[PDB]
């Protein structure tokens, strides 16, 4: 099935299978991150938390989520280093669309030049194929909610319940009968199923300051970075 | 060589004649100066008029491709942006006298075609050297926020306003309304000058001319 | 552009692809040539030719001018390319100093050249090698060799090809200094050895001639069978 | 193990070149000797056939005015680097008006020996003897193929190489003169000549101040057999 | 970057490209994919699912038309269809500045192979897995035309690809006879949907694209519930 | 075989092992850490002296961007000292494009885009150097980071590399990240790293010491260890 | 100008189902005489002309590299090039070069690949298209060539009357000017057939 | 890094290039093609690949492609492979023709391609062309010109040409028939389909399952002529009815 160099780079198996980026897919596992995504009617939210070896850990740089726009913002899962400079490529497609274009970007587009740049990444297996997961949510006019998850595999996908990562497979697994169903979906509803679906695997129901939590609502598009004074509440409007 | 146009309440009406010629010397009297961009955009031409076409084929180019990709109606600012940039790296070395306008979700928008691509939003504007009489017209005579029908009207009487005072303006009348709901590209209008019928016939007969050879070339 | 090693230098003394790809001329058919005082000559065979349709254009030796003669062995693509090099060589020549080509000028251009297209990397080296005969300017005649290497020597008479040592052998007879006291006794020298050399004969047989100014002509398979007449009768005349 | 072809050796050196420096022992042997009244040199033509014509081989060239070289191994790269390296001497010439002093070819040779890489091509099996008289009277100067230069009294090339030197180191003394040099020397070299010594076989190369070039005539080298 | 470009894939013992077969290994483990030129115009309908319930047919797509009046289909990976998709959108515009006029069917065939049998002897990679099927309508006959990794292009009037294409096809034969219309070709395309179904006659199971001398016309899943619903 | 070989091929494990065999080589280097407080940010440096080996004061690893930030590294001398000089360069392009202080958050980045594309390449390699940046201003504040061969761009309020890391990071906590006064924390350190990593193995040692912070004005240079004696003034009696 | 160096004047001239095209034989510098041989109008393709009057280099310039152009298009598809794509085609190769723009008045006489349609087109020398049914012309005298057309064509006319019309067109326009005449060379296709005419002028 | 290509390019310890083995074995493999003696005239006949009955073969000429007005190639090899030396050769004669404005002979044409497909393998390993093509054409100088290409860089023109293992089967009867004019082109269309008959294994050698063309020479057209699949099927019926009067020597 390999043919001298083959196991260690990309082309196509007897069957058409890559070595290389199911390695990629492996790769997230590095930190074990979990980020979940739920968008319901008005709203979109991120939930993903964080390990803390010890107290000397900033405050200020624990924030593993990114922010595209001021109206659009990131969340990146599986090693970090892939992860800064994808979303640095992502500051300079934001940036050079509203330079050239000079309008609103739909984050469909978005996604597709990191889905044909991973993509052409994979291609030439001299670089690294850079096996990071993207994943957004998008704010734009007429079409209600939108998220779009950049897989590593070159493919840009996502809706109201996606997620990726290590423990997403169980968590979205009880999210395909709990979330529809008939199920309506508020602020406070959205945001109380992203902790239950971190119920499922955890349960820890820790104090609010190891999560990190995304949400973005349309009134003012502009999504907003989270404090844990407005989690802590919601952690206390979650226990009955 | 005239192209104006106004900027009414629901959507926007636009203008031009078909006459390019060179002195007093009658050519040509029927040209297109309205291209086409796309559904929610037109195009009218001045200036030069093969350089003008390349560039209106080039920025049509653009908003083919990426409206097939976005499969979304694009702002008139997309193609603007790139208009203006293009036309602002050549400083004014090819002509180009253009009116940029269109109707789309956001409402109607117009933009002013410079050489150096200076572009400032107005409800109406006149470009070509038929735009004296045609602004003094306007200016004079516009009120805001007029319907479709006076705009007509108003478009009409300015560009054959223009004809007589402008040299190379005049022969057929040609209409531009673009809307949301509708796109209407009307040619001809009308042609108020004309040239009258031969004062003789000096129609030719043989006999009085000599032919020195004559060859047949069959086809099929 | 392409970046890899051709052929790297072994302790044994040479490289490998390169001094092994004089197999590639090894393997090659017969040619062979005899410079001289009055008519060069030369010859070749295993034309392998269906004898059916026209073999006019496979023909072995070209020429950049009427006085230089090119006659070569191994593949034809690399040959084809040392042609077109060589006119590009000739007509360069032509261009500046009009007079024409000298064989020490022509020989350095063939085999340097080939040298430092063994030299830069992503050239492989040609699979050919080449020998030139001919008439130096002023009367003076002419021969030299190629190298895969390129290296030109020149020597007193041409044999190379198959069986290189056979012919060499051969030219036992060759080394009188009396040949050739004619044109008639030079084409028989060359009918002597390409009956000897190697596989031969009757067809595939294919040589030309060049006496001074004169240009080359190549005979018709007429006057070859006359040759070959006198050739084989010079057995009965030997008895 | 093929790495690179640039790879150390872990004693070390570079692979490649120490296995072309093994490759010169196959080469002609031929013998300088340095003396005040002029720089001699002489080398075997290898006669491959009785058809070799004699002028067509030469394994001395002529840099220079005074300034000689020699080649070794393989021919047609240290050919290029001869008329290359005229160049320079007629750049040389160019900004001093004079000509271009035996020591130099080193820097004009021996700095661009190797360049060689896989980017931006090969090394060279030759070694060359730069025979010459610069203004500080009579020089021998030798040079390997990684460009290690050294000035040798009497250098010996090729096959004989070390066999030549060996016997050679007794007989070479510091009031050797011109004449004794040739004729002592081609006892060495009647020694390290496989076929009979004839006019064919070896060639002189000899640069004096007074007498040039010369070089060498033949003809001559005939009269000096007749005197083995 | 290093730049190599190097042609590593080579010729078998036997001549052929052993890469080139484990691309039409990809294709042949691919979706299944069918079209239909018939009369006025090409029908092309396949199938797309979704891994889970999470995702639905309004936003990401897998038929993109290349232009108005040009659809297109494919089988094997989307986000290599999006590359050559994307590369023919850029040709489309090197055809059109000369023109100034729309492209027939086979002038894509010609250049988007052209590249792509480029992208062979070039380095890197090759044309993937990914067997693109371009159709369209000109001169009054439209066409069906469909290219492999290798870059050997074919015209005929309906095909199978993916996943058990030679048992659909061998089906269509005996179905299409003579010419058909939109609507026979439609029903015959619920019918070899139906052959590897899954989700055959469902509206969120698949797309339905049709070519017509009009131009092409790209209808929702609401018009593929409409003509089949009430399947056949 | 081989998996690792190559930096843009993976392995089975989903990573590549020249990041790790350029992690654990920096393990092998001696002592380098920071330590911010409110007042600024306390840099140090265990020399390891061979032999003699030569004169004092050559060849420190403690290196300089900036007038507000500067380099102390480990690892590799020579290819620290290249990317402490791309560093030292790149300063010099804001200050051209702008004239004010480069953000240390943001300029770590730059340092993230080297390593990291020096990750991507095959033709290239990863450079097995780390190193710890930090820095202090009246307008911007203390921020310290730390960067590792696998171009992780991170920060902790302190924090240790070499042979002893994990144990020499541990009591530093009962140094306060604010409240303590970081020009009495230079000895406090000092105690620190003078009783951790052990010198029994090798006797002879050098220590060097330099601080940035509001004290010298946003200014990064050497704290005097000739002045006052501060390193061995203390520490000589807190092994006893 | 360049243009008063050559000069020529290519007259092409619409029939009711047919086009024609005609441009003078003569071929010199300024008034002095050199040969009447050179013929401005060069065949192009099947049942389709193309007029040239310019500067001559720039006039073969355009028949050697439309001919290219059509040879590529003619030998990929074997569909014949319809008028619309040959101006579109000829205008993208004269607005190539913006500040180096060559000299030349192409002017295309040319008929329908599919049908017996007509096609006329004259177009400057940075490729300002013109499509009309009626006629086109691009010479020197601006008041002479527009003029008989003005005095004597008419949108409907039989070819007999079409080249009685162009010849005192070629007579009363061309003569008035010493840049062209000795002699006039007349072109007139259609999908029936193709013929060919001939003029004289004065031999001074 | 050296070691991921497989050196192509680089000498084989056989003694010569081992990717042209393998070549000559990418075109020795399916490709089906022949030659015809030229007198006044000359002929073309290929394999049709296409065993589809559904396919609507509206391209006209499939394994057949037409180079210059006057002159075209027959080809053999990868369909793609093939088609850009078709467009590229296509321009070569056509830059010849934007040089002269004129004909290109086909002697310095095909050394010119020779000299473009040795271009893969004297440099960075790369893949030489899997396609060997023939040659067809006129000229002003030796008439009707019938030329061969070879990987190995020779043009093996001859005016009677084998493509394929199958073909090489018709080399003994192309000898046994061989004249000189003699063969009519009718001659030559009967002599090809027994070469067919002995060499293709189809039943019956269908008529739509292999590939027929002609040339001939007209002032000034010299056209290359497509022909319909009617006067074919009445040929090879006609042709084996021949052979059933070649069986009454028993």
């Amino acid at each position: 099935s390999s043919a001298g160099f083959d196991r260690h780079i990309t082309i196509f198996s007897p069957e058409g299978r890559l070595y290389q980026v199911e390695y990629a897919f492996k790769a997230i596992n590095q930190g074990g991150l979990t980020s979940v995504a739920v968008r319901g009617k008005d709203c979109a939210v991120i939930v993903t938390q964080k390990k803390v070896p010890d107290k000397l850990l900033d405050s200020s740089t624990v924030t593993h989520l990114f922010k595209i726009t001021e109206n659009i913002g990131c969340v990146m899962t599986g090693m970090t280093a892939d992860s800064r400079s994808q979303v640095q490529r992502a500051r300079y497609e934001a940036a050079n669309w509203k330079y050239k274009y000079g309008y609103e970007i739909p984050v469909d587009m978005l996604c597709k030049r990191i889905a044909d740049i991973s993509q052409v990444y994979t291609q030439n297996a001299e670089m690294r194929p850079l096996g990071c997961c993207m994943i957004l949510i998008g704010i734009d006019e007429e079409q209600g909610p939108q998220v779009y998850k950049c897989d590593p595999a070159g493919y840009y996908c996502g809706f109201k319940a996606t997620a990726a990562g290590v423990k997403q497979t169980e968590s979205t697994s009880f999210l395909e009968k709990k979330v529809k169903k008939k199920f309506d979906w508020t602020f406070e509803q959205t945001v109380e199923t992203a902790i239950t679906c971190l119920s499922t695997v955890l349960s820890i129901d820790f104090k609010p300051s190891e999560i990190e939590v995304g949400v973005v609502t349309v009134e003012n598009p502009k999504f907003r970075i989270l404090t844990e004074a407005e989690i802590d509440a919601h952690l206390v409007a979650l226990a009955e | 060589t005239t192209i104006a146009g106004v900027v009414y309440k629901d959507g926007i009406v636009l203008g031009a004649d078909t006459r390019a010629t060179e002195g007093m010397v009658v050519a040509d009297k029927n040209c297109s100066k309205i291209h086409f961009i796309s559904p929610n955009i037109y195009c009218c031409g001045a200036g030069t008029a093969a350089d003008t076409d390349m560039t209106t084929q080039l920025i049509s180019s653009n908003l083919e491709l990426h409206s097939l990709s976005t499969g979304r109606l694009p702002r008139v600012v997309t193609a603007n942006r790139m208009l203006k940039q293009m036309l602002f790296r050549y400083q004014g070395y090819i002509g180009a006298a253009l009116v940029l306008g269109g109707v789309d979700v956001t409402g109607p928008h117009l933009y002013s075609i410079y050489p150096h691509g200076s572009t400032d939003k107005l409800p109406y504007v006149t470009m070509g050297s038929g735009s004296l009489a045609a602004m003094a017209v306007f200016e004079d005579k516009f009120r805001p926020d007029m319907e479709e029908e006076e705009a007509k009207n108003l478009v009409s009487e300015a560009i054959a306003a223009g004809i007589f005072n402008d040299l190379g303006s005049g022969s057929n009348i040609d209409l531009c309304v673009i809307s949301k709901n509708k796109l209407d590209f009307l040619r001809p209008y009308t042609v108020p000058n004309k040239k009258g019928t031969r004062l003789g016939r000096y129609r030719c007969e043989k006999g009085t001319t000599a032919v020195l050879t004559e060859k047949i070339t069959p086809l099929e | 552009s392409y970046d890899r090693a051709i052929t790297v230098f072994s302790p044994d003394g040479h490289l490998f692809q390169v001094e092994y790809a004089q197999e590639a001329v090894k393997k090659g058919s017969t040619a062979v040539g005899v410079r001289g005082r009055d008519i060069v000559v030369l010859g070749v065979e295993k034309k392998s030719v269906a004898k059916l349709q026209d073999e006019r254009t496979v023909r072995k030796i070209c020429a950049l001018d009427d006085n230089v003669c090119m006659a070569f062995a191994g593949l034809t693509a690399d040959a084809r390319i040392v042609i077109n090099r060589a006119r590009v060589e000739c007509q360069s020549h032509r261009l500046t100093v009009e007079d024409p080509v000298t064989v020490e000028y022509i020989t350095r251009y063939i085999a340097s050249l080939k040298q430092r297209y063994t030299q830069s990397n992503g050239r492989r080296p040609f699979g050919i090698s080449a020998l030139i005969v001919g008439f130096d300017f002023d009367g003076t005649p002419r021969l030299y060799q190629t190298d895969p290497s390129g290296t030109y020597h020149a020597w007193k008479a041409n044999a190379i090809g198959r069986g290189a040592k056979s012919v060499r052998e051969f030219l036992e007879k060759n080394y009188t200094d009396e040949a050739i006291e004619t044109d008639d006794l030079t084409i028989k020298l060359v009918i002597k050895a390409l009956l000897e050399v190697v596989q031969s004969g009757g067809k595939n047989i294919e040589l030309a001639v060049m006496r001074r100014d004169q240009s080359l002509k190549i005979l018709n398979p007429e006057e070859i069978e006359k040759y070959v007449a006198e050739i084989e009768k010079e057995k009965e005349e030997n008895e | 193990y093929d790495r690179g072809v640039n790879t150390f050796s872990p004693e070390g050196r570079l692979f490649q070149v120490e296995y072309a420096i093994e490759a010169i022992k196959l080469g002609s042997t031929a013998i300088g000797i340095q003396t005040s009244e002029g720089v001699c040199l002489a080398v075997e033509k290898r006669i491959t056939s009785p058809l070799m014509e004699p002028s067509s081989i030469e394994k001395i060239v002529e840099i220079d005015a005074h300034i000689g070289c020699a080649m070794s191994g393989l021919i047609a790269d240290a050919k290029t680097l001869i008329d290359k390296a005229r160049v320079e001497t007629q750049n040389h010439w160019f900004t001093y008006n004079e000509t271009m002093t035996v020591e130099s070819v080193t820097q004009a040779v021996s700095n661009l020996a190797l360049q060689f890489g896989e980017e931006d091509s090969r090394p060279f099996g030759v070694a060359l003897l730069f025979g010459g008289v610069d203004e500080k009277g009579p020089q021998l100067f030798h040079m390997d193929p990684s460009g290690t230069f050294v000035q040798c009294d009497a250098r010996a090339i090729g096959s004989a190489s070390e066999g030549a030197q060996s016997s050679l180191q007794e007989v070479y003394h510091k009031s050797m003169t011109l004449k004794e040099a040739i004729k002592s020397s081609l006892i060495i070299l009647k020694q390290v000549m496989e076929e009979k010594l004839n006019a064919t076989n070896i060639e002189l190369a000899t640069v004096q101040p007074g007498q040039n070039f010369h070089m060498f005539t033949k003809e001559e080298l005939e009269e000096v057999i007749k005197d083995i | 970057e290093r730049g190599y470009s190097f042609s590593l894939t080579t010729f078998s013992p036997s001549g052929k490209l052993v890469q080139i077969e484990y691309a039409l290994a990809a294709v042949a483990g691919g979706a299944p994919s069918v079209g239909i030129k018939a009369a006025n115009g090409v029908v092309l309908a396949t199938e797309k699912k979704q891994k889970s319930i999470l995702y639905d047919e309004r936003s990401v797509h897998k038929v993109e038309p290349i232009t108005k009046h040009i659809g297109l289909v494919y089988s094997g990976m989307g986000p290599d269809y999006r590359v050559l998709v994307h590369r023919a959108r850029k040709l489309a515009q090197q055809y059109y500045l000369v023109y100034q006029e729309p492209i027939p069917t086979a002038q894509l065939v010609q250049r988007v192979a052209s590249v792509m049998q480029e992208y062979t002897q070039s380095g890197g990679v090759r044309p993937f897995g990914v067997s693109l099927l371009i159709c369209g309508w000109n001169e009054g006959r439209p066409y069906l035309f469909q290219s492999d990794p290798s870059g050997a292009y074919f015209a005929w009037k309906a095909t199978a690809m993916g996943k058990n294409y030679v048992n659909g096809k061998t089906f269509l034969e005996k179905r299409y006879n003579e010419d058909l219309e939109l609507e026979d070709a439609i029903h015959t395309a619920i019918l070899t949907l139906k052959e590897s179904f899954e989700g055959q006659m469902t509206e969120d199971n698949i797309e339905v694209g049709i070519c017509n001398e009009a131009g092409f016309r790209r209808l929702t899943p609401t018009e593929v519930k409409d003509y089949l619903a009430a399947i056949a | 075989t081989g998996y690792d070989l190559s930096a843009s091929t993976f392995s089975p494990d989903g990573r590549v092992f020249q990041v790790e065999y350029a992690m654990k080589a920096v393990e092998n280097s001696s002592t380098a850490i920071g330590i911010r407080c409110k007042d600024g940010v306390v840099f140090g440096v265990e020399k390891l002296v061979l032999s003699k080996l030569y004169e004092e004061g050559s060849n420190k690893r403690l290196f300089n961007v900036d007038r507000h930030v500067g380099m102390a590294v480990a690892g590799l001398l020579a290819d620290a000292r290249s990317l402490a000089d791309i560093a030292r360069e790149e300063a010099s392009n804001f200050r051209s494009n702008f004239g004010y202080n480069i953000p240390l958050k943001h300029l770590a980045d730059r340092v993230a885009m080297y390593v990291h594309a020096y990750t991507l390449y095959s033709a290239v390699r990863p450079f097995g150097c780390s190193f710890m940046l930090g820095s202090y201003s009246v307008n911007d504040g203390a921020q310290l980071y730390m960067i590792d061969p696998s171009g992780v761009s991170y920060g902790y309020w302190g924090c240790a590399i070499g042979k002893a890391r994990q144990a020499a990071k541990t009591e530093i906590e009962k140094l306060q990240m604010k409240e303590m006064t970081c020009r009495d924390i230079v000895k406090e350190v000092a105690k620190i790293i003078y009783i951790v990593h052990d010198e029994v193995k090798d006797k002879a040692f050098e220590l060097e010491l330099s601080w940035v912070g509001e004290l010298t004005n946003g200014r990064h240079e050497i704290v005097p260890k000739d002045i006052r004696e501060e390193a061995e003034k203390y520490a000589k009696e807190s092994l006893k | 100008s360049i243009m008063s160096y050559n000069g020529g004047a290519v007259m092409a001239m619409k029939g009711k189902n047919c086009v024609a095209i005609a441009a003078d034989r003569r071929f010199g510098i300024q008034a002095q005489m050199v040969t009447t041989d050179f013929q401005k109008i060069f065949p192009m393709g099947d049942r389709l002309y193309i007029g040239l009057a310019g500067l001559a280099t720039d006039v073969q310039t355009v028949a050697q590299r439309l001919k290219f152009r059509l040879n590529l298009y003619e030998l990929k598809e074997g569909r014949q090039i319809k008028p619309y794509t040959l101006m579109s085609m000829v205008a993208n190769l004269l607005y190539e070069k913006r500040f180096g723009p060559y000299y030349t008045e192409p002017v295309i006489a040319g008929l329908d690949p599919k049908t017996f349609k007509p096609f006329i087109c004259s177009l400057d020398l940075i490729g300002c298209p013109m499509v009309t049914d009626d006629f086109v012309v691009s010479g020197t005298c601006a008041e002479q060539m527009y003029g008989m057309c003005e005095s004597l064509w008419e949108p409907n006319m039989d070819p007999d009357h079409l080249f009685e019309t162009i010849s005192q067109a070629m007579l009363n326009a061309v003569d008035r000017d010493a840049v062209s005449g000795m002699g006039v060379i007349v072109h007139i296709i259609e999908k029936d057939k193709i013929t060919t005419r001939t003029l004289k002028a004065r031999m001074d | 890094s050296r070691r991921y290509d497989s050196r192509t390019t680089i000498f084989s310890p056989e003694g010569r290039l081992y990717q042209v083995e393998y070549a000559m074995e990418a075109i020795g493999h399916a490709g089906t093609c022949l030659g015809i003696l030229a007198n006044d005239g000359v002929l073309l006949a290929a394999e049709r690949r296409n065993i589809h009955k559904l396919l609507d073969e509206v391209f006209f000429s499939e394994k057949i492609y037409k180079l210059n007005e006057d002159m075209a190639c027959s080809v053999a090899g990868i369909t793609s492979d093939a088609n850009v030396l078709t467009n590229e050769l296509r321009l070569i004669a056509q830059r010849y023709l934007l040089q002269y404005q004129e004909p290109i002979p086909c002697e310095q044409l095909v050394t010119a391609l020779c000299d473009i497909k040795q271009a893969y393998t004297q440099f960075g390993g790369k893949r030489p062309f899997g396609v060997s093509l023939l040659y067809i054409g006129w000229d002003k100088h030796y008439g009707f010109q019938l030329y061969q290409s070879d990987p190995s860089g020779n043009y093996g023109g001859w005016k009677a040409t084998c493509i394929g293992n199958n073909s090489a089967a018709a080399v003994s009867m192309l000898k046994q028939d061989y004249k000189e004019g003699e063969m009519t082109l009718k001659s030559a269309l009967a002599l090809a389909i027994k070469v067919l008959n002995k060499t293709m294994d189809v039943s019956k050698l269908s008529a739509e399952k292999v590939e027929i063309a002609t040339l001939t020479r007209e002032n000034g057209k010299t056209v290359i002529r497509v022909l319909k699949q009617k006067e074919v099927e009445q040929l090879i019926k006609k042709h084996e009815e021949e052979e059933a009067k070649a069986e009454r020597e028993k």
